[PDB]
């Protein structure tokens, strides 16, 4: 995707992760688990409503035809009509597909963002202490518990 | 021990387009055109509308025979009349500026028919002979309600002065004729005079009509022709009529009410018995969508319309297996 990490440098989603849209499978010694990024999910959640509002309500002025009728020997002033209410008809639904798939492709490249971001932060955090395996995963040198695991998910984790 | 970043994915079909690629599936969507209705004609916010049936609007004003039903219509919120009512102008003719008065109509939610001119006030004519085989009622000759098509009485026609004033606060729409005979004869044994006109005069109307008395095809088996013609009188002017024959004359006008918003709507279907806040000639919408592409033409509060066939939002990500 534009920011390579959805259907990228990880390779597929999960299934087993229902709580949202982005987050973390870890796996210890107690287990293993999914756990939803709740600060990124919302964030994207609030981005992506305000962005539908925003369509909409840009979408709010668009043409209204009018019924008018015109006699035998008023087609020219007839056809004008046609064409003029034809015309923005069109122009409005342009707009509408136009700003519909343009939209579409920003709202898939801002999750893709949203992933490569959230795994970025992470890796940051594991500075030295853990390891890239360059599939979305960090496989810890000295082994890591659910304590640990909550720490880096909880964005305090640091040897501080 | 790991810990990796990762993101949802579920059993979802829904599918968007982007300019690079098209159906992608996603995670979760958002549909945002409506593309059904209920197939039929509602009260707009409890407020009926005025189907026309088989009546067309001059047929409804001058009061063709064919359309009692429509006499004295209550406040309506719109106004359906089919492509080709077969009951308009019985005796056959012309409707001056008839598509303008239509449009009048459209922005008009009633008109209150009144009196201004009794039959029972024409003396020194004859205000029941003029009927006509092209206008039935019952079995026999009639004719438009709405106006009088005055005969000349005890061999006479003489001189029409008649004038009205709008003493009411509402303006008045107010219709009447002209008869264009087949032949000169025919001018005789109506009207008896030869030469003839229909003069109206207002504050702002001016004219003077004269009969072209020729032979043309029959249609609803007549050969002469009506003209009718209409304005409306501001509160406190007055219309002066005079003629000395072929005056089709007024006996009901309306009153215009604006609590205008309206629309002439085409359509063949009838009365549904529902109640709707958006209206097609098509049926009704109830809708959230903010689009529809049911038809261009609507009354009420309604969605956009677009000619899309689909119009769906991407919200979730892509649906990666
Ligand atoms: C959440 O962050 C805290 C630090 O603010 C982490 O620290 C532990 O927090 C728990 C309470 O949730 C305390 O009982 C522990 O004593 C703290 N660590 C120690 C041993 O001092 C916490 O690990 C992070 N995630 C969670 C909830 O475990
Ligand atoms: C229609 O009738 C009205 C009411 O009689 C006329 O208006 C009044 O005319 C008198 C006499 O000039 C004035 O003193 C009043 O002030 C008028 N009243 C109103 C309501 O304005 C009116 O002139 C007549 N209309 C026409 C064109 O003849
Ligand atoms: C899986 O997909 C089916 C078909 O759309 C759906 O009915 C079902 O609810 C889905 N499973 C879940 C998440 O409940
Ligand atoms: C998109 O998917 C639909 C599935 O109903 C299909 O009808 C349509 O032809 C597809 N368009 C493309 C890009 O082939
Ligand atoms: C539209 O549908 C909703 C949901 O049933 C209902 O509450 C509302 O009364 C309907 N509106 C009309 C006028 O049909």
């Amino acid at each position: 995707g534009l920011f390579g990490a959805i259907a990228g440098f990880i390779e597929g989603g999960w299934q087993g992760m229902v709580d949202g849209w982005y987050g973390y499978h870890h796996s210890n010694e107690q287990g293993s688990g999914y756990a939803a990024d709740k600060e990124s999910t919302q964030k994207a959640i609030d981005g992506t409503t305000n962005k539908v509002n925003s369509i909409i309500d840009k979408m709010n002025t668009q043409f209204e035809a009018v019924g008018k009728e015109f006699n035998n020997l008023e087609r020219r002033i007839e056809n004008l009509n046609k064409k003029m209410e034809d015309g923005f008809l069109d122009v409005w639904t342009y707009n509408a597909e136009l700003l519909v798939l343009m939209e579409n492709e920003r709202t898939l490249d801002f999750h893709d963002s949203n992933v490569k971001n959230l795994y970025d932060k992470v890796r940051l955090q594991l500075r030295d202490n853990a390891k890239e395996l360059g599939n979305g995963c960090f496989e810890f040198y000295h082994k890591c518990d659910n304590e640990c695991m909550e720490s880096v998910k909880n964005g305090t984790y640091d040897y501080p | 021990d790991q810990i990796c970043i990762g993101y949802h994915a579920n059993n979802s079909t829904e599918q968007v387009d982007t300019i690079m690629e098209k159906n992608v599936t996603v995670t979760h969507a958002q549909d945002i055109l409506e593309k059904t209705h209920n197939g039929k004609l509602c009260d707009l916010n409890g407020v009926k509308p005025l189907i026309l049936r088989d009546c067309s609007v001059a047929g409804w004003l001058l009061g063709n025979p064919m359309c009692d039903e429509f006499l004295n219509v209550p406040e309506w919120s719109y106004i359906v009349e089919k492509d080709n009512p077969v009951n308009g102008l019985c005796y056959p003719e012309n409707f001056n500026d008839y598509e303008e008065l239509k449009h009048l109509l459209s922005s008009t939610n009633h008109f209150e028919k009144i009196r201004i001119i009794p039959r029972s006030s024409w003396s020194n004519h004859d205000a029941s002979s003029g009927v006509s085989s092209a206008c039935p009622y019952n079995g026999r000759s009639s004719f438009f309600r709405n106006v009088v098509w005055l005969i000349k009485k005890n061999n006479a026609y003489p001189t029409i002065k008649r004038s009205y004033n709008n003493t009411n606060q509402e303006d008045l729409l107010i219709l009447w004729g002209i008869h264009h005979p087949n032949d000169a004869a025919e001018q005789t044994k109506l009207y008896q005079n030869p030469t003839t006109y229909v003069s109206v005069g207002t504050s702002t109307l001016n004219q003077r009509s004269v009969p072209e008395i020729a032979t043309r095809p029959k249609v609803n088996g007549q050969s002469g022709r009506m003209e009718f013609f209409w304005t409306i009188l501001k509160p406190n002017d007055a219309i002066n009529f005079e003629s000395n024959g072929n005056f089709i004359a007024p006996e009901y006008a309306y009153k215009i009410v604006k609590k205008g918003g309206s629309a002439i709507m085409k359509s063949g279907l009838e009365y549904g018995n529902c109640n709707t806040k958006c209206q097609t000639p098509m049926g009704a919408i109830n809708s959230s969508m903010p689009f529809h592409n049911i038809h261009p033409l609507t009354i009420g509060e309604c969605p956009k319309y677009v000619k899309s066939g689909r119009l769906v939002l991407a919200t979730g990500l892509r649906n990666v297996p």
